[PDB]
């Protein structure tokens, strides 16, 4: 019951700060409009940086140095990756401390090294592929050993990041799916780059081996009856969580690959999910503008809330180095959460 | 991973091991609990061949009865064993023998169990992924027998069927365009 | 216990020592000789002293079970010429040490006060350990614990009827009723 | 003499596991593969062990 | 009365010595690692 | 336990007068190791 009180305190009068971004001051001036979006938001591994990209085209990055974003510098940058094209996915390159990979639904993958002394985001390199190929998702092996780039259909590329991003291998999606017109919806890496977990739209789930740089199909299981939205992994490495649009959220055992626990209070589709860095609490953002916080070990609801028709598409992410979580606010504005006197659950 | 003096540094996570009286292992947020009597599995020998699985099913599963459904994972494990055993000899001439034998097995031990589940689709998906290999005549035989003779004349199955039926009617009275 | 206080005092204190000794495993024989010397000096009984050993042993059973079982294995309160089997259908009721069976079947039926409700778990676990190394045969314990077979069958018939009725008839869950 | 010998024996046995005092347990592991550490299998360096 | 008083004072000194040893060791082993966060509850003796 | 043993002795140790030592000869159980048969009706029911 300690975790329930902790979450309640994290939802209190204080212990909360508004992330002061461009959209925040925009709403402050125009309220005291059509909300663009938040395409994606992804931390650095060491828990001391953050990056995200709205629909306008501008990607913000913060260098966390304070709790309530007091002394946190902010490198705002205009619509990068072209003037017409906007960013859709980014990976933070766990190898170094500054590099970033960004994709813009085009045939060009941009590698930019963000600098903190100035506000200059200088394009370091651009990678290109076949002219028709339209990739939109990039990923980094959590050890910084492989890079993955995926299309909505009929292309999957793996580069070796060590040897100057030499194109290592590729694969046609129709060889992985073997169904009628499947479109990969979400990808994820295993803890320590050894396997790639892919969730198609027709419902299937595939596990590809990427040991020595040669992709191969290990297995395919008919997990869900609708498109798979998100795929997350437990940090301890014992189970991986699958959330779908048919209203189900399962947790699969890693050693044996069989369903072990099911979330049953759900009655709506899932838009995203996330699990804390301690592998203890599981946050589900359903489609009825509502968030839930479940317990991983037992599987019973321990906290609920209600978005109340503010920023229809929400986002949730748990810090990789503290028990804090960034959650969307009212009008596409981010809202930090903390307790200001508890860095981790154990200290509580 | 942590950034010290402006350089990355990796470390492993540290956990400790406690011994308790609860049988199922767990990991409560910093430390792992285990059953103390660590040689409880000394008197038992695992299976070596599917034939032994039959021979010992006839003892343990005939006791657990229709309550096998209380543990879904066993359904999945046995069904995947069946699928792999049928796939192993797709070429050979004796495939119909193994098909008949697994038909009898699924009729007598697994299907009554899967009739007991509670809002757990994936387990039934697995059992049907095994069932897909039979002639459809046999699937209709099993389904109809389960409907007519085993819903009645068996208590926990009857309870589960009546609960499901009442719940289905309750939902059916409340279907709307809204 | 209150009849020869000094006596039991020594014994039970000694017992604690054995569980707090790092080399306790290689000094079994010295402990048995000490306990016999004491039981001789102040004329303790055999029954009550077996009970005193069982209690403060069950208190440490978790992580003491190795030394505990070695101790009982070398003491002359161990049935050596008619050891029970407990792993063979034809011998679930032959052999054992019937005095230990009496004391155990007794201590397992005291769940009325408030203090024993928190130690029943450890005591049952110690008996379950003893009940597979052949110290006592199973049926000698089964036939003599509290709930008689007739009261069990009555509770079973009640549960059967209540379940069958609540299944077939069913019950209306009040949502806004009354 | 026998009484002294009995009392000294209890102190010595008590003074082993029950009242023992042990090392700090600072931990650093060379193999990158080890991603989780038991924290009880930590031992002191072989050079220090000989001195102890 | 005074007999029990003295004996309990002595037992208090005993357990105080034990707890002081364990607490100092745990504080050091905790401040010497990244994310140890030792468990102060359990105190059962263990061989060094 | 001492209180329970005292109150048990009070009644004259009658609680140990009844013990019910079993004297049967236990035979090895028999397990049905056969599967049921299938009727002539290939499909489910006569009509189909």
């Amino acid at each position: 019951s300690v975790t329930s009180k902790y979450l309640q305190s994290t939802f209190s009068k204080g212990n909360t700060s508004h992330i002061e971004d461009k959209r925040f001051i925009h709403v402050s001036s125009r309220s005291h409009i059509t909300p663009n979006e938040i395409l994606s938001l992804k931390f650095h591994v060491s828990g001391s940086s953050m990056a995200y990209s709205r629909m306008d085209g501008s990607l913000t990055v913060w260098f966390i140095k304070d709790a309530s974003f007091d002394k946190s510098v902010e490198v705002y940058i205009p619509d990068c990756c072209g003037s017409d094209k906007l960013a859709t996915d980014l990976s933070w390159n766990p190898t170094s401390l500054n590099q970033i990979a960004v994709v813009s639904n085009s045939s060009e993958i941009s590698l930019l090294l963000i600098n903190e002394k100035s506000l200059t985001a200088s394009k370091l390199r651009t990678l290109s592929l076949g002219s028709k190929t339209k990739v939109n998702t990039c990923l980094y092996d959590p050890l910084g050993n492989w890079l993955l780039a995926a299309t909505k259909s009929e292309k999957i590329y793996l580069f070796d990041v060590k040897k100057d991003h030499s194109s290592v291998c590729s694969l046609n999606i129709s060889d992985i799916s073997q169904e009628d017109n499947d479109v990969v919806y979400s990808l994820a890496w295993s803890n320590g780059g050894s396997h790639i977990f892919i969730g198609f739209k027709s419902g299937y789930l595939a596990i590809l081996k990427a040991k020595h740089g040669i992709l191969e199909v290990c297995t395919k299981i008919k997990a869900h009856t609708g498109p798979i939205t998100e795929i997350k992994m437990d940090p301890w490495g014992r189970n991986f969580i699958t959330g779908s649009i048919d209203g189900n959220c399962y947790v699969w055992n890693m050693k044996s690959l069989c369903c072990e626990l099911i979330i049953n209070d759900l009655n709506s589709a899932v838009t995203t999910l996330d699990v804390c860095h301690l592998g203890k609490i599981l946050g589900i953002c359903t489609e009825d503008e509502m968030v839930y916080f479940y317990d991983l070990n037992s599987g019973n609801l321990l906290h609920s809330k209600s978005l109340a028709n503010y920023k229809t598409d929400p986002v949730l992410k748990f810090y990789p180095d503290k028990s804090w979580y960034i959650m969307s606010g009212k009008n596409d504005t981010l809202s930090n959460h903390f307790v200001k006197n508890e860095k981790n659950l154990i200290t509580y | 991973t942590r950034i010290d003096n402006g350089i990355l540094a990796h470390k492993p996570r540290l956990i400790h091991k406690y011994k308790t009286h609860e049988p199922f292992e767990s990991l409560e947020l910093n430390s792992s609990y285990v059953f103390y009597y660590s040689e409880w599995n000394s008197n038992l020998t695992p299976f070596a061949s599917v034939n032994d699985l039959f021979e010992n099913s006839h003892i343990y599963l005939s006791i657990i009865g229709p309550y096998l459904g209380r543990i879904p994972t066993l359904l999945s494990k046995i069904s995947r064993i069946g699928v792999a055993d049928i796939q192993k000899n797709h070429g050979s001439e004796s495939l119909h023998v193994t098909i008949d034998k697994w038909i009898d097995y699924v009729r007598k031990f697994i299907f009554p169990a899967t009739s007991l589940l509670q809002n757990n689709p994936i387990a039934t998906s697995e059992v049907y992924e095994l069932m897909k290999f039979f002639p459809f005549e046999k699937r209709y035989f099993i389904y109809n027998e389960m409907m007519t003779k085993l819903s009645q004349d068996i208590l926990p199955l009857k309870v589960s069927f009546n609960k499901a039926e009442r719940e289905a009617k309750s939902i059916l009275k409340a279907l709307s365009i809204d | 216990l209150v009849e020869n206080s000094v006596g039991y005092g020594q014994l039970v204190a000694l017992l604690i020592l054995a569980y707090y000794d790092p080399d306790n495993f290689s000094k079994v024989s010295a402990y048995l000789k000490e306990i016999y010397h004491i039981m001789g000096k102040y004329s303790l009984d055999s029954i009550r002293t077996l009970d005193v050993i069982l209690n403060v042993s069950s208190q440490f059973i978790t992580e003491g079970y190795k030394f505990f079982i070695a101790l009982l294995r070398k003491s002359d309160s161990w049935p050596s010429s008619h050891v029970a089997n407990n792993s063979n259908y034809s011998s679930l009721n032959e052999g054992g040490n019937m005095i230990a069976a009496n004391i155990i079947s007794f201590n397992l039926s005291q769940y009325n006060e408030e203090v024993d409700k928190e130690n029943y778990e450890r005591y049952m676990d110690m008996c379950c350990i003893l009940l597979k190394n052949g110290f006592v045969n199973f049926y000698s314990i089964w036939d003599n614990v509290k709930p008689e077979m007739e009261f069990l069958q009555e509770y079973i018939q009640n549960l059967e009827t209540e379940l069958e009725e609540e299944s077939t008839k069913g019950v209306e869950n009040p949502l806004a009723m009354a | 003499t026998f009484e002294h010998l009995n009392r000294d024996t209890l102190r010595y046995i008590n003074l082993l596991k029950r009242l023992s005092v042990d090392l700090a347990k600072q931990v650093e592991v060379s193999d990158p593969s080890v991603t989780v550490y038991e924290m009880d299998k930590w031992v002191p360096s072989e050079k220090l062990q000989g001195i102890l | 009365s005074p007999l029990l008083d003295a004996i309990l004072e002595i037992e208090e000194n005993f357990y105080s010595k034990i707890k002081m040893n364990n607490r100092t060791r745990y504080s050091l082993e905790e401040a010497l690692n990244t994310e140890y966060y030792a468990n102060y509850d359990v105190m059962t003796p263990k061989l060094p | 336990s001492d209180e329970k043993f005292t109150t048990a002795k009070i009644d004259g140790f009658k609680e140990f007068q009844n013990f019910r030592i079993s004297k049967e000869k236990i035979p090895p159980p028999a397990f049905d190791e056969t599967f049921k048969k299938f009727t002539f009706i290939k499909m489910g029911n006569k009509l189909i």
